[PDB]
RNA sequence: CAAGGUAGAGCAUGGGCCGGUAUCCUUAAGGAGACGGACGAACUGCGAAUGUGCUUUUCUUCUAUGCAAGCGUAGUGGGCGAGUUCUGGUAAGCAGGACUGGCGAAGAGGAAUGAACCUGGCACUGUGCUAAGGAACCCAAUGUCUGGACAGAGACCGAAAGAGGUAGGUGAAUAAAAUU
């Protein structure tokens, strides 16, 4: 397609993604309520926790309150499949269980085996909802090498919150 | 460590493609995000597109040849801002690259005027023959008539203590 | 799709046995009865054995009484009726 | 210190605007009220009678009763940490008819449609929910006419 | 005596001005804002100077007939009463507050400490803030060095940093040298006094007309 | 979808400071003035951001180890402090309000020491990693590059006013190295 594009002197730039993915980055505990309330909605707890959200204009007014705990950008299939193979997990209502092919086929009536979710959550629109909440949040370690500078300045600053852009997946691959 | 970009991008509204221009700007910066953030700036200052308007099509590098390390004579056209108000200057410098000549300017007026990075806005980089040269600073360099000794002394070894009868230094 | 889910769950936990709740009488012939019934409940989802074993372990004031004219007045036509409770005459 | 009067602080509130003095336009009286609608409160510092307290002005309601000249409406309050019910009578000359509604009821003549059908020939609506706005679309460019931007404005 | 100018230099307050509602108010010290030759036209005296303020604070009345006092004798001595025109542009408006008490205080039947304890009106100040015109001078324009000899001896009078600076503008008016001498060529300026008025082809004919017969030209 | 009059901006009704060309009125003074500059917590012609309420799950997102009418009954009714703002006062570790988190009732690691500041909320053990803050020695971990700076200075530290030394920018000259 590029070939195509470039030789008749013309650019593609493709559709934004569906989902962001999110890290908690510094401690919560004396934010006002209303802070708290959204970390609670986002399902974020516990400091190094990540999750993954839906692009859209409700979530981008919820981070705009929340951008100076969290760091959040876009993720490619390659850093979304370490993830879920390395550190996944999910539930029913209350048990909390390892990702296996009967757990699949119970809880989704055709889906059967690991990679066929990944699969779905990249490419189908339509189930996210479904898809999202079977897993359960991500528990991170710190990253490996530290953080460069006081990581509570905003990335353009130098620090570690605010928007990454293509390269979340740089901050990810030190904490799995 | 410096580098340079080039960014383009359009406006957008409820629908696409609302204007048929393209817009482009080249910048020095240390990454892409911060090149990104210097496009959003420039636009809402000379035009009135906020983010939520736009779309960056393209970012891309740019890179320079130098195989040989060949050292070269390059102009620069700057401002700051200080206490006062915001102050316009010109100065020369030799390097390897054009943004080695950047970074060492950056280095200069923090120097010199004990300002960080992030205030010093970069207007115009050209490279020059030696008939171009207007202040003093390089232009013995340039027409290459330096020789110097060494003024540093340097150690022998990474030994804490040494024996009286050794060398000590180079 | 998953609002209705959620809510249907919601609704069926709300009736179901708790298995944390016991009778406070101390009478071997009350606690036998209730043995029967909790061990019905753990292999069935019927709305009404579950309401019978929640009933069992409510107080003497929850347990009120009931007149014989106010039963067949609420029976609404049916034959069997059910009732955790003692069962007085209507002089009327 | 203040006092507390029934037209206590309202300077401000319960002055006719700009060029905007005199009584009430005809249309104001040739409106008609119904049980259940919503409506709206501002009130006409000219006519003394049948007004509510100063509370309740710019506030949205429910019509409960309907009588020759007045209406009553509902309105909620949290007073000692509790929420009350509030029962307000008001002149019809400081009403409006509120707009709070519009979407839902066009929303509500699509659905009527559709609810029908879904008996018919499928089982279940559609039902026509609205989205959020969601990423930013794709876009494909011809890439002549190119503009380039520079710090060329030195701003002393 | 006064107290010190320390007590009252920040802009603390709100304003306060005489009314109705504040009386008994003493009269401010300077009452003459304008000296040398205050009627010649506005061609007469081209090069403007200003005293500019980089500070935030009041001004006292005490403060300012001090320096009209001091720019204006320069100015008399040096230049000639008909070659210079001088402007004080600050009013002082604002009226300060103290709360007298008693030397031999401890005990007396007065309300003694702080009791009671809003000011009666004191004096007055003028309320100022950055970059503001304080002193303004026009003049031929042999007489650069003059003037600005002339502002520097204001700068001692008042608290702060004030700068001496020369202006664009064609003598009081707010117009650039430039553009001034663009439209007097061209008969477009009318002379009144100190400034200009700029005819333009807006109302009806017969007036315009009547206009252009009386431009500077 | 409503309501609002603060910050900014202005001086059209009311209060109110200084100066005015032509022209006009008298005087042979002064006054008025087609206009400019300066202003109000109890002046307004215009008007934000943030905050408040109403409807819609027929609207995203979360939700049962969750909410909870009703009944019975406790303690409390001297508060104090930080950040942002306000009123009285020359001010105050002073007196008195508003909003969002604290100490009270909160330990642990860091600012040498400190109720409230930075990191960050505690059952009991074991192995790894990071924060804030550090890395000659006291004391676990330290070095490198480029400019400035000589004062028993600085790393900890006061004003209006200033010359001297040195490093750079911009604009004027002159030039038989440059200089002002």
């Amino acid at each position: 397609s590029e070939e195509r594009m470039q030789k008749e002197n013309k650019i593609y730039a493709p559709k934004d993604p569906h989902f962001y993915a999110v890290v908690l980055i510094k401690s919560p505990l004396r934010a006002s309520n209303k802070i708290k309330k959204t970390l609670e909605l986002f399902r974020l707890k516990h400091i190094n926790n990540c999750v993954l959200v839906k692009n859209n204009e409700s979530s981008r007014q919820m981070l705009q309150k929340i951008r100076n705990f969290v760091a959040y950008g876009e993720l490619k299939l390659k850093t979304l499949r370490e993830l879920i193979y390395k550190r996944g997990s999910c539930h029913i209502f209350s048990e909390k269980l390892n990702i296996t092919n009967e757990t699949l086929e119970d809880a989704f009536k055709n889906i059967r085996c690991i990679e066929e979710f990944i699969y779905e959550l990249y490419f189908n629109d339509e189930r996210f909802k479904e898809l999202n909440n079977f897993l359960n949040p991500f528990k991170l370690t710190p990253p490996k090498g530290g953080y460069k500078g006081r990581k509570a300045k905003d990335i353009i600053e130098g620090g570690a919150v605010g928007n990454h852009q293509d390269k979340i997946g740089e901050l990810i691959k030190k904490m799995i | 460590a410096i580098n340079e970009y080039k960014v383009y991008g359009i406006k957008i509204d409820d629908n696409g493609v609302v204007g048929d221009e393209v817009y482009a700007h080249i910048v020095f910066a240390t990454n892409e995000l911060l090149a990104k953030s210097s496009f959003n700036k420039i636009l809402k200052k000379q035009k009135k597109i906020k983010p939520k308007n736009t779309k960056v099509i393209k970012v891309e590098e740019i890179k320079e040849d130098n195989k040989d390390l060949d050292v070269k004579n390059y102009g620069i056209d700057y401002y700051y801002k200080s206490k006062r108000c915001d102050h316009k200057g010109y100065k020369e410098f030799r390097g390897v690259s054009r943004c080695h000549a950047v970074d060492k300017l950056l280095c200069d007026i923090g120097g010199r005027h004990s300002v960080k990075r992030n205030l010093i806005f970069i207007m115009k980089v050209k490279e020059l023959t030696v008939d171009e040269i207007k202040k003093d600073k390089i232009k013995i360099f340039a027409m290459e008539d330096v020789e110097y000794p060494a003024y540093r002394n340097v150690l022998r070894s990474n030994k804490l203590f040494v024996s009286e009868n050794e060398k000590l230094f180079n | 799709m998953l609002k209705q889910k959620m809510f249907e769950h919601y609704k069926k936990k709300a009736i179901l046995f708790d298995e944390s709740r016991v009778p406070r009488t101390k009478n071997v012939f009350y606690q036998s009865l209730f043995s029967l019934y909790k061990k019905v409940c753990e292999n069935t989802e019927n709305e009404i054995v579950h309401k019978i074993t929640k009933r069992l372990t409510m107080s003497r004031t929850e347990r009120h009484p009931l007149k014989l004219s106010n039963i067949i007045e609420q029976a609404n036509g049916k034959e069997i009726v059910v009732f955790v409770g003692k069962v007085l005459d209507d002089d009327k | 210190v203040s006092s507390h009067g029934y037209r206590r602080q309202t300077r401000n509130l319960f002055s006719q605007a700009f060029r905007k003095h005199g009584m009430p336009n005809t249309s104001t009286y040739l409106t008609q009220y119904a049980v259940g609608e919503y409506v709206d409160i501002k009130v006409n510092p000219a006519i003394h009678k049948g007004m509510p307290h100063k509370y309740y002005h710019g506030r949205t309601g429910i019509i409960k009763e309907v009588n020759r000249g007045s209406v009553i409406v509902l309105f909620n309050r949290i007073l000692a940490n509790k929420t009350v019910e509030r029962k307000v009578i008001v002149g019809i000359e400081h009403i409006r008819k509120s707009k709070c509604q519009d979407e839902y009821l066009k929303r509500l003549e699509i659905n009527k449609k559709i609810i029908e059908e879904a008996e018919k020939k499928g089982e279940v609506p559609v039902l026509f929910k609205r989205q959020p706005k969601g990423p930013k679309p794709a876009v494909e460019m011809l890439m002549n006419n190119i503009i380039e931007l520079s710090y060329d404005k030195v701003e002393s | 005596g006064r107290r010190p100018g320390r007590c009252y230099r920040y802009c603390k307050n709100k304003p306060y001005i005489k009314s109705r509602f504040c009386r008994g108010v003493p009269d401010p010290k300077i009452r003459i804002h304008d000296l040398g030759n205050k009627n010649a036209p506005c061609v007469d005296l081209p090069l403007n100077v200003n005293l500019i303020s980089y500070s935030k604070e009041q001004l006292s009345s005490e403060s300012l007939e001090s320096a009209r006092i001091a720019v204006n004798k320069y100015m008399m001595v040096n230049a000639g009463k008909d070659n210079y025109h001088v402007r004080i542009n600050v009013h002082p408006y604002h009226i300060l507050r103290i709360n007298k008490m008693l030397s031999c205080a401890g005990a007396d039947r007065l309300q003694t400490g702080m009791r009671l304890a809003y000011g009666k009106p004191y004096g007055t100040a003028a309320r100022v803030r950055f970059g503001q015109r304080i002193i303004s001078i026009r003049t031929k324009d042999s007489n650069l060095k003059m003037a600005m000899e002339a502002l520097r001896r204001a700068r001692y009078k008042f608290p702060g940093k004030y700068e001496v600076q020369k202006s664009n503008e064609y003598g009081f008016s707010g117009i650039e040298r430039s553009q001034f001498e663009e439209l007097k060529n061209n008969g477009k300026l009318i002379n009144m006094g100190d400034h200009v008025k700029i005819i333009k082809e807006k109302g009806t004919v017969e007036r315009y007309v009547k206009l252009c017969e009386n431009a500077i030209q």
